[PDB]
């Protein structure tokens, strides 16, 4: 109240937050599957004493050969252009802010871990995927600090901005929308970590190309049973899932990481997908195979006897995938020149976006 | 506003925003008024861009508010090229 | 299971405040703002964990990163076990905001609501983050630690959560934390004051550091608390009788390696032994809370309203004793492998 | 089991769990009962302990059911030193 424009500002949420969308009575639908969720989504998870960790793929600290181990990562380091390091820094962001999503999976009405320990499937689920992507961000985070090409206290000022900033995916407490979103969010960061695995391997650096292709390998984990939920709410709520499906496409899935601030540059995401849209990581044309995919997988196409409306948002949700690829093709023919940017996470170096 | 680009707009707004022919249209209606999400407006422009042979700018787009706004612009810059 | 972590043993209670209390921190939404936010650094002004390392991007970092562990040679091990778990204690961090969003009143609706408890969460939660990926870029870089078992024991227990059995209520949630985060408080002020002492002031500034962090948020919680008695001195003195009933159990306590069955245990006797943290520190963060808010001096409580703030009162001295008792009487500590340590032996 | 033994256990118990003499303890009688939490039984052994100047390890503390079960233990441990 009373208030004017600080100097340090973050970007805040720019729309009316809306909670509780879900009818209250659904809430059971969870409860009844909850014993549906330990036979078919528990076993998407990785048993802990299989996984692998950070220490993996990074040098040992505890041998001989830990001093030449580092001198090698940071001499591959050398030959990675800025350009894609932003893109990676961006991930190890991205991936950094964990705290939230699993503050956001537990907004969600029927599936929330209600104690912190809760023995539901669903608390079950959140407590150990959060677990599982907790490694993402140590390991970038420990690598992306041994080579040296980094800003090491700006990114790590860029997320305190984020996790203080947090997000809203407007999946509105509803485990429709959310599980949907989280489906969705889930594959993108499968391609994303796809290319700059595939990327990183072009660059020279296979050591840095398994880092990313084992988190990919993790993410498709997740996509699976993220998508298989949602299936499941197809073929118990054809009408309400669809609506929902529909709903999240129109709003558009702002992407997690989307407040970004470090304190200098006020559109710092834009900025930073510009340079992954250039660099060809993750593209408009991507965010349509994405949501392609899923209508292919869910068999929205398919569907069986929607509601007046439901058949306008299931139509609404087929004809958009090509819809955005002529518009992104549009795009790129008027596109003007790139322009060139400082970051503050590669100690202001220029990249182009 | 030669009736032959008033005439080649009509069909391509009614077999745009799914309007059946019996939805009388004239030279002021906006496409608000019609019935049409934002992504719409864009991809109107998109086929007759490709129904006439002329690429309108990103620029003069957005000034459109009715069908002879629009009509208008394509009169323009077919007298600067044909 | 042939690897199964520890569980919670006690069925789980929730949403023990009656609803219409609820009511009570939405008009105290405009009292955060002014006299608990004040007490978040803002973020410019913050230190990072790059402040405190080796800087990776100057040619100084070999070397930098060499007397690290040439200092980091000298800490005995009993010392590592206990920093470790500190370190695995923090990085555990997801829990504790998701704990502090279970909270009846104050949970954050949206992951970017824009009430004053929301902000306060979040904001909260992004300067703890600081404190792991501190403290575990430096136990990676003295190369005194097997990473990947920490790195599987952090895993572990962030699947394993933790029930602080706050029940959704503000009251016992607060009350746990600010009880919490002091002792944090006394545990890195001992560790810093300890490493001084073992002749490393570069990772005595670390815990320092953190220990200052703790004091600020410790500030933020008594006061919400302390509102609390002004507001409902009933309630809060029967939830801050109920917490030490339960008794504060420490967030790390489901501690698992895969090896270590009482993995928690063993490290807490380790830190017992050491004097990071022992038995006589809870009872003086029981005593000074007790100071802190005044529950000596609260007047008009129900018939066993009073019958609870007795029972808080002469906790303190009464634990004391029994530490006391439990010394005398205590048998030769063993001595035993911790997988964080490559399995080498310190004492319990 | 015998009569000054019990005195002394009774009078502990009430004096720690301060109840009048009104109120009644029979060697029978249980500890949890007359409302002592874990706690209270363990104070309880402690101020045993410092009034008969013998003490206990904790590895016969649990066996502790009623006076009778603790005032059985007291002389047994007194048998040893005096
Ligand atoms: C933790 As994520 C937003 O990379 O699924
Ligand atoms: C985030 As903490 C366990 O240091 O209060
Ligand atoms: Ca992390
Ligand atoms: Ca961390
Ligand atoms: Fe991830
Ligand atoms: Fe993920
Ligand atoms: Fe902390
Ligand atoms: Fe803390």
């Amino acid at each position: 109240v009373e208030n004017l424009k600080k100097p340090f500002m973050p970007p805040r949420e720019v729309h009316v937050q809306v909670t509780h969308s879900m009818p209250p009575q659904k809430i059971e639908i969870f409860k009844s599957l909850d014993n549906w969720a330990e036979e078919n989504i528990l076993v998407h998870l990785k048993p802990v004493e299989k996984c692998w960790q950070p220490q993996d793929f990074l040098p040992d600290p505890a041998s001989d050969g830990f001093d030449e181990q580092v001198r090698e990562l940071r001499e591959r380091a050398k030959e990675i252009p800025d350009d894609y390091f932003v893109v990676l820094v961006g991930d190890m962001i991205t991936e950094e802010a964990l705290p939230t999503y699993q503050t956001m999976l537990n907004t969600l009405d029927g599936v929330r871990d209600e104690t912190g320990a809760s023995p539901t499937s669903w608390a079950i689920w959140t407590r150990a995927w959060t677990a599982e992507e907790n490694r993402h961000g140590d390991l970038l985070n420990k690598y992306l600090y041994l080579s040296g090409r980094v800003d090491m206290r700006q990114i790590e000022k860029t997320i305190q901005y984020l996790i203080g900033s947090g997000m809203d995916p407007r999946t509105e407490n509803s485990p429709y929308l959310g599980f949907i979103y989280t489906s969705f969010q889930e594959r993108a960061t499968f391609i994303s970590h796809g290319n700059t695995a595939r990327q990183a391997k072009e660059h020279g650096d296979i050591k840095l190309a398994q880092i990313c292709g084992t988190i990919a390998a993790d993410e498709k984990r997740h996509e699976t049973a993220y998508t298989k939920i949602v299936e499941k709410l197809f073929e118990i709520d054809p009408d309400g899932t669809v609506l929902a499906f529909a709903d999240m496409m129109r709003k558009k899935i702002s992407m997690p990481a989307h407040l970004m601030y470090d304190g200098r540059d006020d559109n710092l995401f834009d900025h930073f997908s510009a340079v992954a849209q250039r660099l060809g990581v993750y593209t408009a044309k991507d965010y349509a195979d994405i949501l392609e995919f899923l209508v292919g997988r869910w068999k929205v196409d398919k569907l069986t006897g929607l509601s007046a409306e439901g058949q306008k948002a299931q139509d609404y949700v087929c004809r958009l995938p090509p819809r955005i690829r002529r518009l992104e093709e549009r795009a790129q023919g008027r596109a003007k020149e790139a322009p060139t940017m400082p970051f503050s996470w590669i100690f202001d170096r220029q990249v182009k976006l | 506003a030669k009736k032959e680009t008033i005439d080649k707009v009509s069909d391509i707004v009614k077999e745009k925003l799914a309007l059946g022919a019996d939805v009388v249209v004239t030279a002021d209606s906006e496409f608000s008024k019609l019935g049409a999400d934002s992504l719409d407006t864009v991809e109107i422009v998109m086929n007759l861009e490709e129904e006439f042979g002329i690429n309108v700018d990103e620029d003069k787009a957005q000034d459109i508010s009715t069908i002879q706004q629009a009509a208008d612009v394509i009169e323009g810059l077919l007298e600067k090229k044909a």
